[PDB]
């Protein structure tokens, strides 16, 4: 999820 | 009788003393002290001095930084543009009109101002809805083998524009109307006077359900699942301190974004719904501006939450603001 979380700017 | 009807307005002040004037023609210094008008002007001035840089710098750094120009950021730019509509449509105008004491631009200006201010705030509103959707899709992955790209992203931005026009245009063509509001210096949707010639009762519910309830639910579902998807993936990965931080940092942001959304639009909902339930009672001018105070400031705190707490937008902004360094 981390890579998907950085793509959305939430982490 | 707590008001004063006219052809294209409603002054919330009894004309039993013969003092009420059309908010297009003469200052409404009888429903508010002239300093209360100055304080209104002061506040409008503030939202310009903060809203314009923040939302403009958001547009500016995206021009200077290749890495900001990603499809998942398009909706964020759309947001900054929506706020700019809120700034130059509503804030600048209301600053000028507040200094005269009445909406000097006549009913025509009342429709222009009301349209672009309504358009700005709803593009921003649905922008938050679209962004919440995108993040649910990207993170929670409900559709196997799906990939979010530039094509899907442009659809998202256009969707906000259709939804926003779906709310800002009907009052121009008879399903509601823009009239002077509160202290009569700004123009908005007539949600508080039954006007069967325009079927306000229907439009308010259309607004309340379509524009309010639907986003409230989408944003609650989309972000509900997201925290869940992130909570679960953290439990299965407790050996990763980073994955544990992300879960906490994401939970925090989801709470902030949700809460901020409520502060922005719950007041408006609560007031309009009250007037719908408790029809046409004595609602003061300043009473009407308290809902209006919260969503207008969103033109500042939405860019702060969504742009300035985004780790990259922040760094690109800092580098840009420090002449290319750091
Ligand atoms: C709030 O209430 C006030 C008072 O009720 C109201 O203001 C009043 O508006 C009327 C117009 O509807 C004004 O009446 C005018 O008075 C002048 C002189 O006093 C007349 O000349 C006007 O025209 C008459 O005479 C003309 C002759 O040439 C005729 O052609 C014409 O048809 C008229 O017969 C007219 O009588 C009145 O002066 C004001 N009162 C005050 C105190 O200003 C106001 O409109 C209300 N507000 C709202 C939003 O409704
Ligand atoms: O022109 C050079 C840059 O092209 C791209 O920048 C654009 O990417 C999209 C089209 O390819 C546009 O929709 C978007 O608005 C721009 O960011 C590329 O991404 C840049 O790295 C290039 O420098
Ligand atoms: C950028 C800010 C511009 C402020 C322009 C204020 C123009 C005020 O103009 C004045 O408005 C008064 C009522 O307030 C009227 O009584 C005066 O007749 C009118 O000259
Ligand atoms: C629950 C909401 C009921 C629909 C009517 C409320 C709309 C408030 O007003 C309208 O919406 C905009 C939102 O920014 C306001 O800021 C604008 O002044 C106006 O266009
Ligand atoms: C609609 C989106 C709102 C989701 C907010 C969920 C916040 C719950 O709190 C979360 O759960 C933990 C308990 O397991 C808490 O201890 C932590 O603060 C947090 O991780």
């Amino acid at each position: 999820i981390l890579e998907n979380l950085k793509d959305v700017g939430l982490f | 009788m707590n008001g004063t009807e006219g052809p294209n307005f409603y002054v919330p002040f009894s004309n039993k003393t013969g003092v009420v004037r059309s908010p297009f023609e003469a200052p409404q210094y009888y429903l508010a002290e002239p300093w209360q008008f100055s304080m209104l002007a002061a506040y409008m001035f503030l939202l310009i001095m903060l809203g314009f840089p923040i939302n403009f710098l958001t547009l500016y750094v995206t021009v200077q930084h290749k890495k900001l120009r990603t499809p998942l950021n398009y909706i964020l730019l759309n947001l900054a543009v929506a706020d700019l509509f809120m700034v130059f449509g509503g804030f600048t105008t209301t600053l000028y009109t507040s200094l005269h004491g009445y909406f000097v631009f006549g009913p025509t200006g009342c429709n222009l101002e009301g349209f672009f201010a309504t358009l700005g705030g709803e593009i921003a509103l649905w922008s938050l809805v679209v962004l919440a959707i995108e993040r649910y899709v990207v993170v929670c992955k409900p559709m196997s083998n799906f990939r979010f790209g530039e094509n899907h992203a442009i659809m998202g931005v256009a969707f906000t524009w259709v939804m926003a026009l779906a709310c800002a245009a009907p009052p121009l063509v008879g399903w509601s109307r823009y009239i002077p509001e509160g202290m009569q210096c700004s123009c908005g949707i007539d949600y508080y006077t039954p006007h069967e010639e325009t079927n306000n009762e229907s439009f308010v519910i259309y607004m309340f359900v379509v524009h309010f309830i639907i986003p409230l639910i989408v944003i609650f579902f989309c972000y509900g699942q997201l925290v869940f998807t992130v909570k679960e993936a953290a439990a299965q990965q407790q050996e990763s301190a980073t994955t544990q931080k992300a879960e906490k940092e994401v939970t925090r942001m989801v709470i902030i974004m949700v809460i901020a959304f409520l502060i922005c639009w719950l007041p408006y909902a609560g007031v309009a719904f009250y007037i719908f339930t408790h029809q046409g009672s004595d609602f003061g001018p300043i009473f009407m501006t308290i809902p209006a105070f919260f969503a207008k400031t969103s033109a500042v705190y939405n860019p702060v939450i969504y742009i300035m707490m985004n780790k990259q937008f922040r760094n690109c902004m800092v580098t840009t603001l420090c002449c290319g360094k750091n």
